[PDB]
DNA sequence: GAACGGAACGCCTGCTCTGAACCTGTGCC
DNA sequence: GGCACAGGTTCAGAGCAGGCGTTCCGTTC
């Protein structure tokens, strides 16, 4: 753990990339040192694409990972995620996230899980309207799930700019038969 | 909570300072509420009367007045056949004038005070109030005959 | 009702029609301050609906036009009030100002997706009346330094002025800030270096001028080693040390022995010490090339203003010993060999054809930008050391016949190739300060032993025209954006004074000598130096009424009010645009004519 | 242990104010060759009183809302910024108190009211 | 683990999906130390592969009690070999249960560090020769 | 006097205004 | 003939203003 911590200090810039790889296969092949990783990864070197991609390869094995983990998982996420890549993760995110599955120590971080998304939401408007967006855009199915409720009355608590937005579609949502008692 | 320790207090100073004609103990069949005994006012029709009253103490006291009614029968314009007592302190803001700055001992004197010195201007039996005001010897008569039946021995 | 108030004020200015009739109406501007300043006999009801209103303020008309007058000027107005809401319930209401302060930065940091330089002057005042406030909300500034890597340069650059007052008298928030400020130098992010060198550059700055001293001094050379890291990381992230380390030593003078030589090493890995080795720089090591991306790291012409600079500041304000004396024939050899390297020395011209696909070409195009910036920087130090010596004026000569042959190489380069090499455009080095000294002596020298001297640059017309034009690339550097490029570069006082002596040479040649009187022909006739005189004039007037808006005044004073000053300033325009127009019909200048306008304008918006 | 303590002032906001502004006038006259109440003494200018608890034995320092000493790890802390009342309360007891009252109004995490005892303003922030 | 650990070893293509939860099973506190000893008697009694002695090693990293019976069996086992896990195990082996190696088991311990392709083999003889 | 056609205020939307970028005409060497 | 300024044009998108829907009241036979 410590010499993943110092691995920028110590390698020169020729082998940055290398290391990338080999971390990617240590990835997968170990999940308690997901952290480190995450951590060397953003403070070495690399190409963007390459960090794509080791983030998908976050995202499957995401319900393998002990929650304890998951709020600077899911910081690291936050800010691997450009304006662009914005709903692509968030549906998948939105999608794979459980917080049923979880569930004395579960509770604890699933709260403080809910502070580290606060300040991700919080802290850029680019998550909150693209996260709405991606609600809106599930009015479809009658099957969207206690995150999407407690994620909007987040975002009102929150985030000001929005408050006539979320009523709005909140109001355009429960008039059409959707959110309900169950 | 808060409960306990005013009680504690209280119970404490009502053995050991109460207020003048009166008394306030936990009660011996109920080691909960408190029991009072408020002597009748000097110069009044309640001479000669030992009034009982049982004072409930609320959950979330001191935050809500005491509960006091009159178990000795009272004949009074501010008190009705069933002991009911129009108090200020025994009401919330703003309809009444209880707050933390109060005491079942600062109620229970402003008790022996409503019994010398009625309102007519908070009426619970109209017939007592007109009486107290309009003929206060009848009023004297019955509320002093009441004394000699049920605050008597 | 805010936004109207100033519709109804704007309109009712513009118009003489308007004023006449209206009598002015209290605006609801005046209205709602008065209201803050009456809530001190304690109406604690109303203030939460001011904060609330300031910020929305602030919120809904910020400059993201800026990332005409109608959709700049009165949503301008309506944060400018924001502001002085905020300020005035923080500076009045003591209870709030936590969750004032709390908001403000909960609006700087995690943005800067949408600008905040508007938040950021807020913060300021409201830091710079009371910083005693900022000790208790400490938590927010803790989780500012956890952001500090992702944050861009200017947010992260100003926010920690602002809080560095904490860091003198707190301490477990130091460490943890040379902790976050180091935990950045080893990021992926390029933006994170620089978030490092800017914290690091301003710890080294103000935390100290020479707690304990020693506890401080050592502290500074303990970062400054980490910055021996930076000295080798990646070109942009050294050139921010280049100059950031010349406000360092101003700040902190004891540590420059130290910085020398953290310095003076950087150089000698590019500089070989012999004399008759005709290169006598080595530009092709400053040049890294793999994969075929060329990229010049260690810029060297902007390591010699670094080092040209603090030489000055050395010689004029530390000394009232060894290393500067050697610099000064580390500078004499440079020039004296440099004098004569004939493009030979550097693969130029004949054996490199600057082809800007080809990695040569990259590398050779890189290199005489490098020749070209460090010519300069000892044109500049030929002229400083001597008062106006014949020799030192033929070496200036000889550097810019270097200079100015790798120059109208690359406009040959560029003469073929489209017009995206602003490459070339990139700034020339010399202080405006010099430029101003400079351009004095060039064009307001009549002394008999100075005029043999200048009597070469003079007869050098391209030297002239050189200085100009550096003149008009410094004061649309200050157009563009709130500061100038050089020395002396977010000190508006000293731009002010440059500008002012810059009017004095620009006018008294604009006057003195006509256009009309001109041998040169059409090519010349398009960058007459005239011409370039009145043009610096314009972008000086107008850039003056953006920011100057107080000392206005005073850039008059400079050459009876305000009216008839720019009444006789205004004459001279005018008498020109008469002997413009009258003279000629036949082939008018256009371009002269439109520009004596530009200026009359720009004097009439004064009257 | 000798050197600077952090400390701070808890009771009446006109007693409290003169103190810290003296405390930040005079907290580099601190020196960690005296002890802590001989920099203490002449950094704040005062003296300490010796057991003012044998001659105030019973001056009701208590909630005077709840009556109690200790309230759930909680001391009488908050007081009235009167020189007729003084009295301590605790946090609990005056946030249940002042949001309970119509004329009570809060600002964002501040309630001001009246002090029961003597119905003068007071100020709570949680 | 009775049930379970062997067929999930005694399978074929058990990869580190397979291997990265019998490792949580020996690193729960829960697995309280008689556990981890009843662990051993099932650990010692499969067929020895790379795939036991992973789990193994970090079962003998909290330092599970032993019978020497069965430490004995574990050493005569483990001295039975040219693998980087094989020589983390002894060595980690050598050093909590030091306090269990024998002259003979030493001896045991100098058949098996023998090889060659033993990477780490300095540190190993340098543990071993520091018993002797 | 009473039956018909116009006046009144809360909601939704289409029109307008703007500003930002790209592109196609055309101006000069 | 080739390239770059200029201005036309085209589109996102913010915000404004008026006409409708449900309800009351003046006017004309
Ligand atoms: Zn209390
Ligand atoms: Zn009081």
């Amino acid at each position: 753990h410590d010499i993943i911590t110092s691995l920028p200090e110590i390698l020169g810039d020729s082998q940055h990339a290398d290391v990338g790889k080999e971390l990617s296969d240590l990835l997968i092949e170990n999940t308690s040192l997901t952290v480190p990783i995450l951590d060397v990864l953003s403070s070495l070197r690399l190409d963007p694409n390459f960090l794509l991609k080791v983030r998908q390869l976050v995202m499957d094995k995401l319900s393998s990972i002990r929650l304890e983990d998951l709020p600077v998982i899911i910081k690291f996420i936050l800010h691997s995620v450009t304006a662009m890549d914005t709903l692509e993760v968030i549906s998948e995110l939105r999608e794979k996230l459980d917080l049923q599955h979880c569930v004395s120590s579960g509770q604890s971080c699933i709260i403080l899980l809910f502070d580290v998304i606060k300040s991700a939401i919080r802290y850029e408007k680019t998550i909150s309207e693209a996260w709405i967006k991606a609600i809106e855009n599930t009015a479809s199915v009658s099957e969207h799930k206690v995150f999407d409720l407690v994620m909007l009355f987040i975002i009102y608590s929150t985030n000001t700019q929005t408050k006539k937005y979320i009523d709005r579609v909140l109001r355009n949502k429960i008039r059409s038969g959707c959110i309900q008692e169950q | 909570m808060q409960r306990a320790s005013r009680l504690k207090r209280e119970l404490h100073m009502l053995a050991t300072e109460p207020p003048p004609g009166i008394t306030c103990w936990q009660d011996k069949d109920q080691m909960d509420d408190l029991r009072a005994q408020i002597l009748g006012g000097a110069n009044t029709p309640y001479e000669k009367g030992v009034f009982k009253l049982e004072v409930i103490i609320p959950e979330r006291y001191p935050f809500e007045p005491p509960q006091i009614r009159f178990l000795t029968p009272i004949y009074h314009p501010n008190i009705d056949s069933a002991g009911r007592i129009c108090l200020d302190v025994l009401k919330l803001p703003p309809k009444g004038a209880w707050r933390p700055s109060l005491n079942i001992a600062t109620v229970l004197t402003s008790i022996q005070l409503l019994m010398s010195e009625p309102n007519p201007d908070d009426p619970l039996m109209a017939d007592i109030s007109s009486e107290f005001k309009y003929n206060k010897p009848a009023f004297l008569k019955n509320a002093r005959q009441w004394t000699e039946k049920h605050a008597r021995q | 009702s805010v936004v109207k108030s100033f519709k109804d004020l704007q309109l009712l200015q513009g118009s003489k029609f308007l004023q006449n009739l209206v009598p002015h109406r209290s605006y609801v501007s005046t209205m709602i301050l008065e209201v803050v300043k009456n809530s001190v006999h304690s109406w604690d009801h109303v203030t939460q609906g001011l904060v609330e209103l300031g910020f929305i303020l602030m919120d809904s008309y910020g400059p993201k036009k800026v990332l005409p007058s109608l959709s700049r000027m009165p949503n301008q107005h309506a944060c400018k009030l924001g502001a002085n809401i905020l300020l005035e319930t923080f500076k009045i209401h003591e209870m709030i100002r936590q969750e004032i302060l709390e908001q403000v930065l909960n609006r700087v940091v995690t943005r800067a997706s949408s600008p905040i330089s508007h938040f950021l002057d807020l913060l300021s005042n409201i830091v710079m009346y009371a910083p005693l406030v900022l000790q208790s909300c400490s938590s927010k500034v803790t989780e500012a330094f956890d952001y500090l890597s992702f944050l861009p340069l200017q947010t992260v650059q100003r926010l920690l002025k602002a809080v560095q007052p904490l860091l003198k008298v707190s301490m477990s928030m130091r460490d943890c800030l040379i902790l976050v400020l180091r935990k950045a130098m080893f990021a992926n992010q390029l933006d994170a270096r620089k978030s490092a060198v800017a914290g690091f550059l301003l710890l080294l700055k103000n935390f100290k001028v020479l707690y304990n001293s020693v506890a401080n001094e050592t502290f500074c050379l303990e970062i400054m080693d980490s910055l021996r890291r930076c000295l080798s990381q990646q070109a942009d992230v050294r050139l921010m040390l280049y100059e950031g380390f010349y406000d360092v030593l101003r700040r902190n003078s004891q540590l420059a022995n130290s910085v020398m030589q953290t310095l003076l090493s950087q150089l000698k890995q590019f500089y070989e010490p012999k004399p008759d080795l005709l290169p006598p720089l080595k530009l092709e090591a400053c040049i890294l090339t793999q994969g075929d991306k060329i990229s010049l790291q260690e810029p060297l012409d902007y390591l010699l203003c670094c080092i040209q600079h603090c030489l000055a500041w050395y010689k004029n304000t530390v000394i009232p010993e060894a290393f500067y004396e050697d610099l000064d024939d580390i500078l004499e050899s440079i020039t004296n060999r440099m004098i004569k390297s004939e493009l030979e020395d550097f693969e130029l011209d004949k054996s490199a054809d600057f082809s800007q696909s080809t990695s040569i070409g990259i590398k050779n195009n890189i290199s005489a930008f490098l020749v070209m910036g460090v010519c300069e920087v000892l044109i500049e130090y030929n002229f400083s050391i001597s008062s106006f010596s014949k020799n030192r004026f033929e070496d200036i000569l000889s550097l810019f016949m270097c200079y100015k042959k790798l120059s109208d190489i690359l406009n040959e380069k560029a003469g073929k190739a489209k017009t995206k090499m602003a490459n070339k455009t990139s700034d020339s080095l010399l202080s405006m300060k010099f430029v101003s000294s400079l351009l004095t002596a060039l064009f307001r020298d009549s002394i008999q032993s100075h005029q043999e001297s200048l009597s070469v640059l003079r007869s050098s017309n391209e030297f002239m025209r050189y200085a100009v034009n550096v003149a008009l690339q410094k004061v649309q550097q200050l157009k563009e954006t709130g500061h100038v490029s050089g020395p002396d570069g977010q000190n508006p006082e000293k731009i002010f004074q440059n500008l002012c002596d810059l009017t004095r040479v620009l006018l008294w040649r604009y006057t003195s000598i006509p256009t009309s009187v001109e041998e040169s022909g059409k090519k010349e006739k398009g960058k007459s130096i005239s011409l370039l005189c009145l043009e610096g004039l314009q972008k000086i007037f107008s850039a003056v009424q953006q920011f100057y808006q107080p000392k206005i005044q005073q850039f008059l004073r400079a050459l009876v009010s305000v009216t008839q000053r720019t009444a006789f300033q205004i004459r001279q325009f005018q008498r020109s645009l008469l002997n413009l127009l009258s003279s000629q019909e036949e082939d008018f200048n256009s371009k002269e004519a439109l520009l004596l306008v530009t200026v009359l304008t720009s004097l009439s918006k004064l009257l | 242990p000798t050197m600077l303590p952090e400390c701070f002032f808890l009771g009446a906001d006109h007693v409290v104010k003169p103190l810290g502004i003296k405390l930040s006038r005079n907290i580099h006259l601190w020196d960690p060759e005296n002890s802590v109440l001989q920099n203490l003494k002449d950094v704040l200018e005062i003296d300490f009183p010796a057991r003012a608890i044998l001659e105030k034995s019973d001056f009701t320092m208590d909630c005077g809302i709840c009556y109690a000493y200790q309230l759930d790890g909680t001391i009488p802390d908050q007081v009235c910024d009167n020189s007729q009342c003084g009295q301590p309360f605790h946090q609990i007891c005056l946030y249940e108190w002042l949001r309970g009252l119509l004329t009570s109004r809060q600002s964002f995490n501040i309630i001001f009211g009246e002090c029961p005892y003597c119905s003068k303003p007071i100020t709570l922030k949680m | 683990c009775s049930a379970l650990l062997d067929p999930v070893l005694q399978a074929p293509g058990t990869g580190p999906a397979q291997t990265e939860l019998l490792c949580c099973l020996v690193k729960m506190e829960s697995l309280e130390p008689d556990a981890q000893v009843l662990m051993l008697g099932q650990i010692l009694e499969l067929p020895w592969k790379e795939e036991t002695f992973l789990v193994l090693q970090s079962l003998l990293e909290r330092q599970v009690e032993m019978t020497p019976e069965k430490f004995s069996v574990l050493m005569e086992k483990l001295c039975k070999t040219t693998s980087m896990a094989y020589a983390k195990l002894m060595l980690t082996v050598m050093t909590k249960y030091q306090a269990n190696i024998t002259e003979t088991q030493r001896l045991g311990l100098a058949m098996a560090l023998e090889p060659n392709t033993t990477f780490l083999r300095k540190s190993l003889k340098a543990a071993l020769k520091h018993l002797g």
